[PDB]
């Protein structure tokens, strides 16, 4: 999946204006719901899930399980509606050795600590649109003190609504984004 | 076949060899406190006597219970099992 | 009506010997021979969504007499309602208790005279709506008893325009919300899981799950410092909003 | 430690606990004259939970007989073990409240209730460590439904950490006694559920068949419904008062059998209970204690339980019996009625056991259950108090002291609602 | 210069804590009252007592626990009862209110007023021993006591004393059979803390016993009097080789060594033979190579877990009684050539083997008969995701509706506490699974 693929500028994982938005996704819902809806903050289509029991509902990257989604895009970024309930986002990276990372990020958790598999951390998300640039590259080396070779899995939890997914590249502005990536303002 | 101990009334927690030793070999399970006959004669000699009535009406229509229950020997669960020395050796057998 | 004609019903692969008297099960005591199941009592379902026959509504009675004073004008394109009087002067804590018994009405034209009728007092009206709260709930609360989705969808969109019309209004429902909150803890989560398909029902919100959503969300925000806790009593599955 | 009062009020809240202490004393040995009789050590290591000391030997009942009339709290000291309580506790009025919830609520009740209210505040102060209060009063008694029920509102004012178990006789349809029943009965659970820690319904029309069905005793008699009540008393506490494989308090007992805030209704049982004549004939072994213990004529309700699903229920096995057996029949009473138990609380039954059997037992089962089936006590009382108000029925009474028309359906909506919201977890899935 | 700390927390460590001291009490020819008798010494060694007691100068001895619970019932019915004179009389810390399984009741609101006092009692003990090389903890995690007390306590321990071990033998819920109606949810709640808080901690579910108790000693009416016992003599046999002589022996230090392949993943389940009643334990050879069967026996597992669902990762299998070295490698042979038991690939061999002599005793009045040999494993097996797999779903149901939730939210806890545990346990779930993929 990906591999052996062109990626140098951008890399559109997820979207949500097209005919079918979601086909390498896999859902799996147990009592949450998924639909897509226009928003009253941008004048789009914007999916959205959500639900209650928040580790139960999730959105998974690879179709199947027993495959890979690798990827040399040193940046991860992603737009998401702030609707102010337990949210949760967790990437698997690989480093330099064979070894298998995760990270998993808690709206809902103060306190952080390392471990040989699991490193959490808590984030802040303001009300009205907002952007996140999840380093993904200082965070590998100031954990493990391993360098990263490519970024395994994204996952999406319930409670959030996303515009748009894509890796960076390199820091990017305002004013390098082509129109489509840039989130105009209502 | 028939353990007279184990169903009638019920038996705490304990091995089957030994709570099974305990029942055969107690009283009881013989012995006629009214003398009445297997043939089934002596009936008539007997009164069939219940001695747990008094009366009742215009106060109170349960009365007491039959001599069916404990009393006395009241003594928590840990009281019995835990103690040091004073039961029988397990391996004893005398030679 | 019709009937199918029963008797000349008919059966096909069933072969058509006939056992007759001669049968027994004796002498033939198997260890596999069939067994009768018992009778077995059905699982009871009971009323969750069963309609609730609402009661007769007051409106009519006082416009068949009339003395509602409102009229159904047909000069716009939609019946645009057209006061005799100019509203201010009219007292609200007469005839508003009156209105909201509208709620029921579905049948034309009362039902068409029911909510715009609402709608008129509560955008002028100012100040004289606070003293009258008191008495909104009884009308109210059985409509949301009547347990149907023509009925109850209208109040949620009835209830966002009672808050935020006037200021201080939201919190003094917060005493109230041990009455208002009980119907809404059955639909909270009556949605659709259409997927990826688009759902339209954007341009109508007859969407019963998601409409109840934003209705609980405003009250907080205005029912002040006591929004929050009162409200965890009722409906358990609502999570803090003005708190981060 | 962890002791507990009690106040009674009404004709047949002091009725009851008569034979409540009565049952109550024998166990632990104590003789009407107050002189330590017992039998056993254990009989005397927890005489502090109920009794109280003083200089001279004997023992106190921590109640305060709490009636508006006269007769029924100087009646009850003439009867036997009528000594026991103390002459301070009394507290009466001399008017009446003429089964009037106006009366006992408004106008004669808060009158007297300033004092009785001390005494209930120096009773709780003396003990080590309060734990909780047992309230006996009958809904359909106007002195017993109004002053009992403003007497808890003020106490959850000042004691906000401390249970309040209550029970009360609610009037079955079949048989009534008072043709005021429906008016005050209605009014009664508007306070109760908000204030009361634990209410348990019992119905006298499930009694009276249960003499029959069961007891076959050909003549009851107001002893004999009393007898059943006071038993199923000892077995919320049973445990507490002596040692045991596995303690369980009226904390324990109420932090697992109430799902929401606003359900904190349950119905109890007691067994064995067979007739007397063939009581040397049945054996006494677990199955057939538990087999007793959910079948529908047991209960102490008139509400069929298998007219609804149960969300949950306790049983508090008691006396000496090996804790497997006890567990696994609990498990195979779980299956068998799948579909009748809620499915969203897996594994919905509670076990305890208690190594103390009373005086003419060897093995015995207290029952409380929280089961769906409520909702035909409160919609058929529902129902009957709907009717009477429509006409203004027996209405002049409760308008002429300081009561509104308006109050009364305030109740209506609270009634009502607590009867739907109660059925709607008994048909949610997931 | 060795010795231990006993910690015994709730009424499930209480009574579980109170037989294993009648298999230790025994086991040093110590009496109730703790006075050696003058006549009839049975004692091989000195210093035996050393490990969990210490002396008073002349006489008597003194046992190595501190009681805590906050329910007087449980702990008044000791010191009335014939082991009195044993405990020292101002360490049996208890309260007044029960903590009525309110998992913050015990960790927030009402064991903050008892955490302090059994902290200072455990600094008084830490001093008189020399070199303690770790603690024992046990508690059952189905009631908030033992689940909100073990947590406070442990967390105040890993701070207060450092980098020593300590081991907690709890008592999950069963699969079906179970008393309580809210374990499910302090279970998923006390997880967390021990996770990140204790180097070894084994799986003691009551279920599984009843099974263990039934095949073997044919006794359809057990009680906890019996259960407790047979965890009894498991303790003694993870202790063999602290208090006696041997071939081989094994530190307690030697199983953070051994038995851990990660830090997180440390959760094992054990298993023990023979165990056979007097009435049959006299018709057999019981060799060395057929009692290791037992050992691995699916049935027989410590924990309601079939193994045969995962992999073996490491098993530290201990022996007490007459075993000579050589018989002990026909025995592992055996067991890797069998193809019902299949290992991980990273693995080649997993076992770390130990002997003692001093053969098991018996307890007057009990169940076990008396016995030459017997092997207790601690055995780590990814069969373990069940469990947790079980417990995790069970909690999605009642959470829903989040039914019993406002119980809690009143004991001062914040809400999003319920949630964080499911990352942690979930989180565990998706560990074991990369542990045993092939590469
Ligand atoms: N193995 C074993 N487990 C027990 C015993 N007694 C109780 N348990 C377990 O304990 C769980 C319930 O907790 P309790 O033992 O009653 O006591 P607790 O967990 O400390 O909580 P509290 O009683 O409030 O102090 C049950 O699920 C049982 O599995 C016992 O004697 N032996
Ligand atoms: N258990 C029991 N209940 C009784 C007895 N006598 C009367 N009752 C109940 O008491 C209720 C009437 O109470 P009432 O006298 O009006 O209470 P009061 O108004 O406070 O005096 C009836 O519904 C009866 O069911 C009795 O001897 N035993
Ligand atoms: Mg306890």
């Amino acid at each position: 999946m990906f591999k052996n693929t062109f990626q140098s500028g951008f890399l559109s994982i997820l979207y949500s204006i097209g005919s079918k938005p979601l086909q390498i996704w896999d859902k799996s819902i147990r009592n949450g719901h998924i639909k897509r809806i226009t928003d009253q903050d941008i004048l789009s289509s914007v999916l959205e899930i959500m639900g209650t029991n928040v580790s139960t509902n999730y959105i998974t990257a690879p179709a199947d399980p027993k495959e890979t989604l690798g990827i040399k895009l040193p940046f991860l970024v992603m737009i998401i509606k702030n609707l102010k309930k337990y949210y949760t986002f967790e990437v698997q990276v690989l480093d330099d050795k064979n070894v298998r990372r995760r990270f998993r990020a808690s709206n809902y958790q103060s306190t952080t600590r390392v471990k040989p598999f699991i490193c959490t951390m808590p984030m802040r998300l303001d009300e009205g649109w907002n952007q996140i640039q999840f380093n993904l590259s200082d965070f590998t080396r100031r954990a493990y003190a391993t360098n990263y070779i490519e970024t395994l899995r994204v996952q999406i939890h319930a409670n959030c609504r996303i515009r748009r997914i894509y890796f960076s590249d390199r820091l990017y502005s305002e004013e390098e984004l082509p129109p489509e990536f840039k989130l105009f303002l209502p | 076949g028939y353990i007279p101990g184990l169903k009638p009334n019920n038996h705490y927690g304990a091995s089957y060899g030994e709570i099974a030793k305990n029942c055969l070999s107690n009283p009881k399970v013989a012995q006629n406190p009214f003398k009445l006959a297997s043939t089934g004669f002596n009936y008539q000699r007997h009164d069939f006597r219940d001695p747990s009535l008094t009366a009742t009406t215009h106060k109170f229509g349960a009365q007491t219970l039959l001599k069916n229950h404990p009393s006395i020997d009241q003594k928590s669960n840990q009281w019995q099992s835990q103690t040091h020395d004073s039961f029988r050796n397990p391996l004893h057998k005398p030679n | 009506q019709h009937a199918p004609v029963f008797e000349d019903s008919q059966a096909a692969t069933v072969v058509n010997k006939f056992q007759g008297l001669r049968q027994g099960t004796g002498g033939k005591t198997s260890t596999q021979l069939p067994v009768k199941q018992p009778f077995q009592a059905p699982n009871p379902i009971c009323g969750a969504f069963k309609k609730r026959t609402i009661p007769v509504s007051e409106f009519r009675r006082y416009y068949d007499r009339g003395d509602l004073p409102i009229k159904v004008d047909h000069q716009g394109s939609v019946n645009k309602i057209i006061w005799v009087i100019q509203p201010d002067q009219l007292d609200y804590h007469h005839y508003l208790p009156i209105f909201f018994d509208g709620l029921r009405e579905k049948l034309d034209p009362y039902r068409f005279l029911a909510i715009l009728g609402t709608y008129d007092l509560l955008e002028k009206g100012s100040n004289k709506i606070l003293p009258v709260i008191p008495q909104l709930i009884i009308p109210v609360k059985t409509a949301l008893n009547t347990r149907d989705n023509e009925i109850i969808g209208i109040m949620l969109k009835i209830l966002q325009r009672l808050v935020v019309s006037g200021d201080m209004i939201g919190e003094a429902l917060v005493p109230y919300y041990r009455q208002i909150l009980p119907i809404f803890n059955l639909y909270k989560n009556c949605n659709k899981n259409v997927g990826d398909q688009i759902d339209y029902g954007q341009r109508k919100k007859l969407t019963l799950g998601d409409l109840i959503q934003e209705t609980l969300e405003l009250f907080e925000q205005t029912g002040g410092e006591d929004a929050f806790i009162n409200i965890k009593y009722m409906i358990p599955t609502y999570e803090s909003c003005v708190h981060n | 430690m962890r002791e507990i009062v009690h106040i009674q009020g009404g004709q047949c809240g002091n009725q009851i606990g008569a034979k409540f202490w009565e049952v109550i004393s024998d166990e632990h040995g104590i003789d009407p004259t107050g002189t330590y009789h017992g039998d056993s050590d254990l009989q005397l290591e927890r005489i502090n939970v109920y009794y109280n000391e003083a200089t001279g030997g004997r023992y106190v009942p921590r109640a305060i007989l709490m009636d508006l009339e006269p007769g029924t709290m100087d009646s009850v000291r003439a009867g036997p073990f009528g000594q026991l309580f103390r002459p301070d506790n009394f507290v009466f009025g001399q008017t009446g409240a003429g089964n009037n919830w106006a009366k006992g609520h408004y106008t004669e009740g808060a009158e007297l209730i300033d004092s009785v209210l001390d005494v209930v505040r120096k009773e709780a102060e003396g003990c080590d460590c309060l734990q909780g209060f047992q309230i006996t009063h009958s809904l359909g008694g106007g002195t017993g439904s109004g002053m009992g029920t403003l007497l808890i509102s003020k106490v959850r004012e000042e004691y906000p950490d401390r249970i309040m178990e209550t029970f009360s006789v609610v009037p079955s349809p079949k048989v009534s006694d008072t043709v005021v029943e429906p008016y005050n009965a209605t009014l009664s659970v508007h306070q109760l559920v908000e204030n009361a820690d634990e209410c348990m319904v019992i119905d006298n029309e499930a009694l009276y068949d249960i003499c029959f069905r069961t007891l076959k005793l050909t003549t009851p008699t107001y002893g004999d419904l009393n007898h059943l009540v006071s038993a199923a008393m000892s077995g919320v506490t049973c445990c507490l008062r002596f040692p045991g494989q596995l303690n369980s308090d009226l904390r324990k007992l109420a932090v697992n059998l109430i799902p929401f805030p606003r359900l904190h209704f349950f119905m109890i049982g007691f067994a064995p209970l067979t007739s007397r004549g063939s009581q040397q004939y049945r054996a006494l072994t677990v199955p057939e204690l538990t087999q007793q213990m959910f079948d529908a004529k047991n209960m102490m309700c008139a509400a069929d339980p298998r007219h609804g699903r149960y969300l949950t229920a306790s049983a508090l096995f008691r006396g000496r019996m090996s804790t497997k057996e006890v567990d696994e029949q609990m498990l195979n009473v779980q299956n068998k009625n799948s579909s009748y138990f809620v499915e969203w609380i897996p594994n919905n039954i509670k076990s305890s056991i208690c190594d103390i059997p009373p005086k003419g037992l060897k093995m015995a089962v207290t029952f409380v259950g929280n089961s769906t089936a409520i909702q035909e006590m409160f919609k058929r009382v529902a129902e009957q108090f709907t009717a009477m108000f429509r006409r203004k029925a027996f209405l002049h009474w409760y308008t002429g002291e300081g009561m509104d028309e308006m109050e009364f359906t305030e109740a209506e909506s609270n009634m009502n609602d607590l009867v739907s919201e109660y059925q709607q977890y008994q048909d949610a899935t997931a | 210069m060795r010795e231990v700390i006993s910690i015994h927390v709730g009424q499930g460590g209480i009574q579980v804590g109170n037989a294993c001291w009648e298999l230790f009490c025994l086991e040093h020819g110590i009496q109730p009252d703790g006075q050696m008798p003058s006549d009839k010494t049975i004692g091989g060694g000195d210093d035996a007592f050393n490990t969990f007691f210490s002396e008073t100068g002349a006489g008597k001895h003194v046992p190595r626990a501190v009681f805590l619970d906050l329910e007087p019932t449980v702990i008044d019915e000791v010191r009335t009862g014939t082991y009195r004179q044993l405990f020292h009389p101002e360490q049996l810390i208890s309260g007044k209110e029960d903590a009525a399984n309110n998992f913050a009741r015990g960790h927030y609101t009402i064991g903050k007023e008892i955490v302090d006092l059994c902290l200072d009692r455990i600094r008084k003990l830490a001093d008189n021993c020399t070199g303690l090389q770790g603690f024992l903890v046990f508690n059952s995690v189905g009631g908030g006591t033992g689940s909100g007390l073990g947590s406070l306590l442990l967390e105040r321990l890993s701070v207060d004393y450092g980098k020593k071990s300590k081991l907690g033998f709890t008592i999950y819920p069963s699969p079906q059979v179970s008393t309580a109606v809210v374990e499910p949810y302090n279970s998923i709640l006390s997880t967390h803390s021990l996770l990140e808080h204790t180097d070894v901690a084994v799986m003691l579910d009551n279920e599984a016993i009843y099974d263990i108790c039934r095949r073997n000693l044919d006794i359809e009416r057990p009680t906890y009097t019996n259960l407790n016992r047979l965890i009894a003599q498991v303790i003694s046999s993870l202790t063999a080789s602290l208090r006696f002589d041997g071939a081989l022996n094994v530190d307690i230090t030697e199983f953070q060594t051994n038995l851990v392949p990660y830090p997180r993943i440390h959760f094992m389940l054990s298993s023990y033979a023979p165990i056979i009643s007097a009435e049959k334990a006299y018709h057999e050879q019981l060799s060395v190579a057929e009692i290791t069967n037992s050992a691995f026996e699916p049935a027989n597992m410590m924990a309601k877990c079939d193994p045969r669902h995962g992999k073996y990762m490491a098993c530290s299998m201990m022996y007490r009684g007459d075993v000579v070295p050589k018989d002990v490698n026909a025995s592992i042979a055996t067991i890797k050539t069998k193809r019902t038991i299949q290992f991980v690939d990273w693995c080649p061999t997993g076992f770390k083997v130990g002997i003692n002599y001093q053969p098991p005793t018996v307890v007057p009045g009990g169940d076990l008969a008396k016995v030459m040999r017997a092997v207790c494993m601690i055995s780590n097996s990814t069969a373990i995701a069940e469990v947790f797999s079980r417990l995790d779903h069970k909690f999605d149901l009642m959470y829903a509706k989040r039914a019993f939730v406002h119980w809690y939210v009143g004991e001062g806890m914040e809400e999003g506490e319920f949630s964080e545990a499911r990352e942690d346990l979930a989180a565990l779930e998706k560990d074991y699974e990369e542990v045993g993929i092939e590469t």
